[PDB]
């Protein structure tokens, strides 16, 4: 649900789109995420790993 | 996450692409207010195949009818 559940009723939203919201909040447009989604997933998985 | 019209992806400038099952719409983050997907509220980037979740649609611009 992203950050919506911290502001009211929890609103479902796909996770691949949620990161596009969060990139949009640091000056990086959505185009970076979707066209590099596979790479970013591997980096995040390894970091958690 | 996107719209492909002429072999090019299309991303929402400020909003998300929302469909009620038949027609697609772009609307604000926190208030449902659909608008027709034109070229001014969407910026093009990509090759229509790199993005996962592509859906075909029309993003027709106002410069063509006039
Ligand atoms: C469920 C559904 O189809 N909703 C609307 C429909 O009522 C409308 O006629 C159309 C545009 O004409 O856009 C869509
Ligand atoms: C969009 O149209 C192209 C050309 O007809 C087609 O190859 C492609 O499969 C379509 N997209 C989807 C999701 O079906």
């Amino acid at each position: 649900s992203g950050w919506t559940f911290g502001a009211g009723p929890a609103l479902q939203i796909p996770f691949p789109m949620q990161m596009a919201y969060r990139f949009n909040g640091i000056g990086v447009t959505q185009n970076v995420l979707y066209e590099n989604q596979k790479l970013i997933a591997n980096q995040f998985n390894s970091a958690i790993g | 996450p996107a719209i492909c019209h002429d072999g090019k992806a299309h991303f929402p400038r400020e909003g998300v692409f929302v469909s009620n099952g038949t027609h697609w719409f772009v609307t604000q983050r926190n208030f449902y207010e659909p608008q027709i997907i034109t070229t001014d509220n969407t910026f093009v980037s990509g090759n229509c195949d790199v993005v996962i979740g592509i859906v075909n649609n029309t993003v027709y611009d106002p410069l063509q009818p006039e």
